[PDB]
């Protein structure tokens, strides 16, 4: 099957450049109708913003264009995307996708997975984790507190534990950090036969942490 | 540019109903003897997925209760029976020209029997305490429908202002929500204060549900 996959995305500086790699698999980028990148900022809808043919002819949104470059490497596989004069407007995820032979071709039948681009002058802040120590059905989680910038995940038991889980999205706190919980119900009579730790990955800051949660 | 405004902007609708979902472009999307709309299908945190493509043709692996119909400016999505997995925004896109342009989005969810929430709350741990600061989280878990309120209480004075809240994407095992506040305090004022309660109402709830802990 085709695979997009997409990478780049961080954190950058008002002012500064972004450069997102979209890496084919299962397919060959020669035979592609058009690729194109397509964005969402937090919360909003759909923004299509660049595509290239197969011919090599590219177009942009004029939304952004002026800032926006485009191109291939077929020897890579791999498609870019090249912006430039960031702008807070600028922070979205990003997402690759292909059009189509047929039809008119300017709809997209696959796409990346996305990738987050966060324009800012806040520092990159690790997150503490801290239990949320349970008390027929108990609950218990894990307190994610204070980073920049998203995304942070999590998982319980190394992935072996997903039934009952609930992941909340992040808030954005006051301090301009940001916070989530992750929450688990159990049976009552497991706490005492079972281990419940919660991992947590904040790969803007390295920051790896598996914390055990006991009553 | 070409505009594109859906309708209705979100809705809720029984297990099993029929739903339908409009889009009016500004200009006619067609071109010899097509329409260039589109349809898409987004969940939390995945990539939008193409339903429909040229107005009415269903793509390859998307199962048939999805349909579209309409031509010039005006065309329908229609879900013929909706499953507990087709919670998502929608969204319509016109291919005629570009710069290819979205409609805003339509959210649908399930609207499942009333259930109310299971209450937890959780103290501080002290761990956070040797930082300074001190969080108090109330958990509301797999209730229906969304709409809530949580009440803060310290030494039984209401709180406001010092909490948030965090509420989880419909679960498609069950068509629940859960949700989460957190109430911040200073280790000083935590420490000054021994009663601490969250006060839930809803409407699966006959009377209020107080969750509480002394400090200690």
């Amino acid at each position: 099957e085709v695979q997009l996959v997409e990478s780049g995305g961080g954190l950058v500086q008002p002012g500064g450049s972004l450069r997102l790699s979209c890496a084919v698999s299962g397919y060959s980028i020669t035979s592609g109708y058009s690729w194109n990148w397509i964005r969402q900022a937090p919360g909003k809808g759909l923004e299509w913003v660049a595509s290239i043919t197969y011919d090599g002819s590219t177009n942009y949104n004029p939304s952004v264009k002026g800032r926006i470059t485009i191109s291939r490497d077929d020897s890579k596989n791999t498609f870019y995307l090249q912006m430039n004069s960031l702008r807070a407007e600028d922070t979205a995820v990003y997402y690759c996708a292909r059009g189509s032979h047929y039809f008119g071709h300017w709809h997209f039948a696959v796409w990346g997975q996305g990738t987050l681009v966060t324009v800012s002058s806040a520092s990159t802040k690790g997150p503490s984790v801290f239990p949320l120590a349970p008390s027929g059905t108990a609950a218990l989680g894990c307190l994610v507190k204070d980073y920049f910038p998203e995304p942070v995940t999590v998982s319980w038991n190394s992935g072996a534990l997903t039934s009952g889980v609930h992941t909340f999205p992040a808030v954005l706190q006051s301090s301009g950090l940001y916070s989530l919980s992750s929450v688990v119900t159990v049976p009552s009579s497991s706490l005492g036969t079972q281990t419940y730790i919660c991992n947590v990955n904040h790969k803007p800051s390295n920051t790896k942490v598996d914390k055990k949660v006991e009553p | 540019d070409i505009q594109l405004t859906q309708s209705p902007s979100s809705l809720s609708a029984s297990v099993g109903d029929r739903v339908t979902i409009t889009c009016r472009a500004s200009q006619s999307v067609d071109y010899d003897g097509d329409s260039y709309m589109n349809w898409y299908q987004q969940k939390p945190g995945k990539a939008p997925k193409l339903l429909i493509y040229a107005a009415s043709y269903l793509e390859s692996g998307v199962p048939s209760r999805f349909s579209g119909s309409g031509s010039g400016t005006d065309f329908t999505l229609t879900i013929s029976s909706l499953q507990p997995e087709d919670f998502a925004t929608y969204y319509c896109q016109q291919s005629h020209e570009d710069p290819y342009t979205f409609g805003q989005g339509t959210k649908v969810e399930i609207k499942r029997t009333v259930a109310a929430p299971s209450v937890f709350i959780f103290p501080p741990s002290d761990e956070q305490l040797k930082s300074g600061t001190a969080s108090v989280v109330c958990l509301l878990n797999n209730f229906y429908p969304r709409e809530a309120k949580v009440q803060w209480k310290v030494d039984n004075a209401p709180q406001s202002g010092n909490s948030q809240e965090s509420v989880t994407e419909q679960d498609s095992k069950d068509s629940t929500y859960s949700l989460s506040s957190t109430l911040t305090l200073s280790k000083a004022d935590y420490e000054k204060h021994k009663v601490y309660a969250c006060e839930v109402t809803h409407q699966g709830l006959s009377s209020p549900v107080t969750k509480s802990f002394n400090r200690g």
